[PDB]
């Protein structure tokens, strides 16, 4: 049962929230959601309905105004209806790419926080885990999780490891 | 049908722990945060504390850090809160709440949809009595008549009228702390002035700190 | 043991929702929101809004006064509900400009008519047809005088009107176009008529023309209905040598937000305030799919049943 | 920690009217912020939440146009069921924070108190005390004043008083004035009389009973 990252697995098991951690030491498996990158995005999206809202309330006027100035005819108007619909679709289609673009971001932003707290004490794996080279118990965990951990109370030790095979 | 009802709430001397629980039915429990809130008598909410949907997170507020306990039996679907060392700041009604998903997400920190009645806890060691109930009978175009709901402790006592079924021109007063230690209340209802001893007019009043059980005709 | 292994992952769903970005056609996500309304209830809430359903009738039936449309004299509504089953049954008519006259009355959203009295000097009056029957006996459009020859003469009407008060007055009139000569002049005794109306801001004239149409009711022959709106201190002038089908008063304009809607959907108890033809409809999402006709605070028409905005990141199965 | 000042802390407003309430924050919290609503008696339930989202089966005369550290709760075309206390939550992080609560009241037409007086029953005179109750239905405004008198002395300071809030139905107040006493007082004087001073014809109502008769 050994876990996998984010590079190509997703987390069924994870419903706190959306980004989040899981561990294997010496007391255990374990995991636990990180809420500040989590509510983070959720900030971003709360912001967006009302942007494709403020935003399709702009276009459907600015068509009308064209339209309006040309005057309506039934093929008029259903060329309206159909540049109008493709409008929408389009905005509402940069906001998902938007969406998803900074879902993701937020992500790498959290591998690149761990990354940074182990600095030289841990290596990655490659698949979206580190290989801290120490004894992490359960107390050592939470505290890479909420953004204390000192890497050098465990430098001797790590390089240690490493140096080893 | 989707409700949760609490239990545990009375009277406890000063400096002793309470235990209050959650009793949810008619929906996922186990998949829900739920939280819980008290509210000084006449005054306004207090949030006090959060658990997860599996029991793995706890969260407190600031005046209530120590004292308090949440935990869950997801299994009995229970929630508890378990104050200790109560102090003359926990007079107040406790509330139990369902966190709402977000996007999907069992979020620990979100909006409360759900609501239950609530417990009162009152810390005092003062006496610990059931009410007595006198009838309010007149005669003098609609006229009223009502109960008084006199030396009681601690709150809360409910009132009502035919078993339920009559609430129309209903006005039952909040209680009053007397000089003796013991609340006083009063319930009224405006009845027509023609309907004297044609009509039965009874007011059932239910205390349940002392699990007493009382049923008052007023009569002409 | 000796080393430990820290993980970072995202949360995920059993079986997510599709929606389109720029680079995907179709990417499965965590969650995403429906903008489109795409379903109805079928019916329509008479409430908040003043529902008037027509029935048998239409407003421009119910305007000009046929026989069976006289129950919505001086009516009033927010909405006038037009139905396919609804029919003529009075003397056969065209209206050049019919749009106009009924979006016209239906924005005013009322029918009171206030009678003046119009002397015509000189001619016959109330005139009516067997095509519009109106109990026992012949008749003719409530509204509308039927003016003929008195005697051997039709002379030139010169009747004026002023509109002293402080509102715009509409007059409905119309002008007779009968199927041969012998009729024009048996009724008219010119050969050729002429009705002209005119404000001091607005002038009308037309020539009739004589020509036989398809049998409607028996009858060969139309009256074209026009209209004319005269604003305070103006005044109403008719000038008529002949073929004049008088007006008895005028209709009391209003400008609110009354419209009207042709629907065949049954009326309800309930509150909506949007209104489709396809019957009410929630006004909670910001499109709608329903009907691009639509009456009070509504989602914007869009072809498309639905539109996805994501609300969560995307959605990969674990493996 | 951040600080929610919800405002106004209360104030009255006529039918129809549109009312607006705002709660700040000593921080930003973005759109992290409910509105929720107790009525009377009841318990309170959820109206606005994410600063702007209605919540089902909540009336759409309430919305929630805000953000950042500065949001609004309107209610238009306020109705007589809106009469209750309205509060703001701040969830963006822990701790949870309430607003200091706003209450909501209506302002409509004037109403006259019904008054009546209730001498204390022989089974609570048994018992060694004597209960008067003197009652005040359905009036409005809340601002009212009662005044005993026995026998024509005032007696001032062994009675207590208490009030319902505002009903939905009419608008209406409700007063409470009970006097206790021993067997010993009540026994001793004939006429107990409650003195109303508020707006029958702006002028004091008494209403009096004599011990055992009428
Ligand atoms: C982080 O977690 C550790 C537990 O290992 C705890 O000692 C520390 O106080 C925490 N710090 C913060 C800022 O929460
Ligand atoms: C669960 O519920 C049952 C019935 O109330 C009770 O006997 C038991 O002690 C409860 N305990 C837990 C831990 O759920
Ligand atoms: C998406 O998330 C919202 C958040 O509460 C939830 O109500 C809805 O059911 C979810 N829908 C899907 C398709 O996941
Ligand atoms: C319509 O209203 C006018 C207003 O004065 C009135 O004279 C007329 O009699 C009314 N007609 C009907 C049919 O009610
Ligand atoms: C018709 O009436 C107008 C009223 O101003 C008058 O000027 C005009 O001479 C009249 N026409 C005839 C032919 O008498
Ligand atoms: C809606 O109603 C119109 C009638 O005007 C009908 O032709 C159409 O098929 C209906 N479509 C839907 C989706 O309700």
């Amino acid at each position: 049962g050994a876990i996998a990252g984010f590079i190509e697995n997703g987390w069924e098991g994870m419903i706190d929230g959306w980004y989040g951690f899981r561990h294997q030491n010496s007391e255990g498996t374990g995991q636990a959601a990180d809420l500040k990158s989590t509510q983070a995005a959720i900030d971003q999206i709360n912001g967006k309905l009302n942007r494709v809202i403020e935003k399709t309330n702009e276009k459907f006027h600015q068509i009308e105004k064209e339209f309006s100035e040309v005057e309506l005819e039934k093929y008029v108007e259903d060329t309206k209806i159909d540049l109008w619909s493709y409008n929408a679709e389009l905005l509402v289609a940069l906001e998902n790419q938007h969406t998803i673009d900074l879902t993701d971001s937020e992500m790498n932003k959290l591998f690149e926080k761990t990354r940074r707290q182990l600095r030289e004490n841990a290596e990655d794996m490659g698949n979206g885990c580190f290989k801290i080279y120490h004894k992490c118990d359960n107390a050592c965990i939470e505290s890479i999780r909420n953004g204390t951990y000192d890497h050098d109370v465990y430098r001797d030790e790590a390089l240690n490891n490493r140096f080893q095979i | 049908q989707v409700q949760l009802v609490e239990s545990g709430g009375g009277v406890v001397q000063p400096g002793r722990s309470l235990r209050l629980s959650c009793a949810a039915s008619g929906f996922s429990f186990s998949t829900s945060v739920i939280h819980w809130v008290r509210q000084t008598p006449g005054k306004g909410l207090e949030w006090l504390a959060v658990i997860s949907y599996d029991g793995s997170n706890k969260y407190y507020a600031d005046s209530v850090q120590g004292r308090f306990t949440i935990s869950r039996d997801n299994s009995n679907n229970t929630l508890y809160l378990q104050v200790n060392s109560l102090r003359p700041e926990d007079t107040a009604v406790y509330y139990c709440a369902r966190g709402i998903t977000v996007f999907g997400l069992l979020i620990i920190n979100s909006a409360m949809d759900v609501w239950g009645q609530g417990t009162t806890v009152t810390v005092s060691s003062a006496s610990t009595k059931g009410p007595s109930v006198f009838p309010l009978a007149p005669s003098s175009g609609t006229a009223a008549l009502g109960c008084l709901v006199k030396d009681y402790f601690p709150e809360p006592v409910t009132v009502s009228w035919n078993s339920g079924a009559l609430t129309s021109g209903v006005h039952t007063f909040p209680a009053v702390l007397q000089s003796s230690g013991l609340y006083s209340l009063s319930s009224v209802v405006t009845v027509p002035s023609s309907s004297l001893g044609t009509q039965t007019y009874i007011c059932n009043v239910n205390h349940k700190p002392s699990n007493t059980k009382v049923d008052k005709k007023v009569e002409p | 043991n000796s080393t430990a292994t820290l993980c970072l992952g995202h949360h995920a769903v059993p079986n997510g929702t599709l929606v389109k970005t720029i680079t995907d056609d179709q990417i499965e996500v965590t969650n995403a929101t429906e903008l489109v309304q795409s379903s109805s209830t079928g019916k329509i809430c008479n409430n908040p809004h003043r529902i008037l359903d027509g029935i048998d009738c239409t407003l421009i039936d119910a305007l000009l006064g046929d026989p069976h449309c006289d129950v919505f004299q001086n009516e009033t509504w927010d909405l006038f509900v037009e139905r396919s089953k609804a029919f003529s049954n009075c003397y056969p008519y065209d209206v050049p400009d019919y749009a106009s006259l009924r979006s016209l009355v239906a924005s005013s959203g009322t029918l009171e008519f206030i009678t003046e009295g119009f002397t015509w000097t000189g001619v016959t009056q109330n005139g009516g047809s067997n095509a519009c029957k109106r109990g026992p006996g012949s008749g003719f459009f409530s509204r509308l005088n039927w003016l003929t020859k008195s005697g051997s003469t039709y002379p030139v009407l010169n009747v004026t009107m002023p509109n002293n008060d402080n509102f715009d007055k509409l007059y409905i009139w119309g002008v007779h176009h009968p199927s041969t000569n012998q009729e024009q002049t048996s009724l008219y005794v010119q050969a050729s008529g002429r009705v002209t109306v005119s404000t001091r801001r607005s002038q009308q004239t037309i020539i009739p023309n004589i020509e036989s149409r398809p049998w409607v009711r028996g009858l060969s022959s139309r009256i074209s209905i026009y209209w004319t709106i005269v604003k305070p201190g103006d005044v109403l002038v008719i000038n008529s040598n002949g073929n004049l089908i008088a007006p008895r008063g005028y209709f009391k304009m209003r400008t609110g937000k009354s419209s009207i809607m042709r629907s065949d959907a049954p009326i309800d108890t309930c509150i909506s305030e949007c209104i489709t033809p396809n019957g009410s409809i929630p006004n909670d999402k910001p499109f709608q799919n329903v009907n691009k006709i639509t009456y009070g605070a509504c989602p914007k028409y869009v072809k498309q049943n639905t539109l996805k905005l994501a609300t969560g990141m995307r959605n990969v199965p674990e493996k | 920690d951040i600080q929610m000042t919800q405002s106004p802390s209360s104030l009255s407003a006529s039918v129809g009217d549109r009312v607006t309430i705002t709660c700040r924050a000593s921080q930003g919290i973005s759109y992290n912020l409910a509105w929720y609503q107790q009525k009377p008696g009841r318990v309170p339930n959820l109206l606005i939440h994410a600063a702007s989202r209605l919540q089902s089966g909540a009336p759409f005369r309430f919305s929630g146009s805000g953000s950042g550290t500065d949001f609004t709760l309107t209610i238009s075309s306020l109705q007589p069921e809106d009469v209750a206390t309205y509060y703001c939550q701040k969830y963006d992080s822990v701790p949870l924070t309430f607003g200091q609560g706003t209450k909501v009241e209506i302002k409509r037409t004037v109403a006259a108190p019904s008054v009546f007086i209730f001498p204390p029953s022989d089974e609570q005179l048994k018992s060694g005390t004597a209960s008067v109750v003197c009652l005040l239905n359905n009036f409005y405004p809340r601002e009212a004043k009662v005044q005993w008198k026995v026998d024509n002395a005032l007696q001032s300071g062994n009675s207590q008083e208490s009030v319902t809030e505002q009903d939905s139905k009419d608008s209406t107040y409700s007063l409470s004035s009970t006097l206790t006493l021993s067997k010993a007082d009540y026994e001793k004087h004939k006429v107990y009389a409650c003195e109303v001073t508020h707006q029958g014809l702006s002028s004091p109502v008494t209403k009096s009973f004599n011990r055992g008769e009428c």
